[PDB]
């Protein structure tokens, strides 16, 4: 079995984004 | 919720998966290699999250105490995770 949570990198690619809009 | 609470809840889900896989094959394996490469990405993701309150905190209308605290119990869910992983025998 996978052990890697779904949607974790694109969460952080929008966390990266959020980022350079502040 | 907002994207940094989000990453929270992935991170710590994500930790507490590879925990409970290390409750259940606790000697030294097929995921090691996948282990390695998740807790690694797990360090760059806290530097992200630790980045983030950076930035916010020069916004004199954010408290980000809330957010440090939640930084600091992942990086201790972490570090008590690494030397489990470590310690498999």
């Amino acid at each position: 079995k996978s052990l890697r949570v779904s949607s974790l990198n694109k969460d952080r690619r929008l966390l990266l984004r959020e980022f350079y809009n502040l | 919720e907002d994207p940094f609470q989000q990453v929270v809840k992935d991170t710590k889900e994500q930790l507490n998966r590879i925990n409970n896989y290390i409750t259940r094959h606790n000697t030294a394996d097929d995921q090691e290699e996948e282990i390695q490469d998740i807790l690694k990405d797990v360090e760059e993701t806290i530097v992200d999250l630790d980045r983030s309150i950076i930035v916010m905190k020069r916004d004199e209308n954010e408290d980000v105490s809330g957010r440090e605290a939640q930084v600091k119990n992942i990086k201790q869910q972490l570090d008590a995770l690494k030397l489990r992983f470590d310690r498999r025998i």
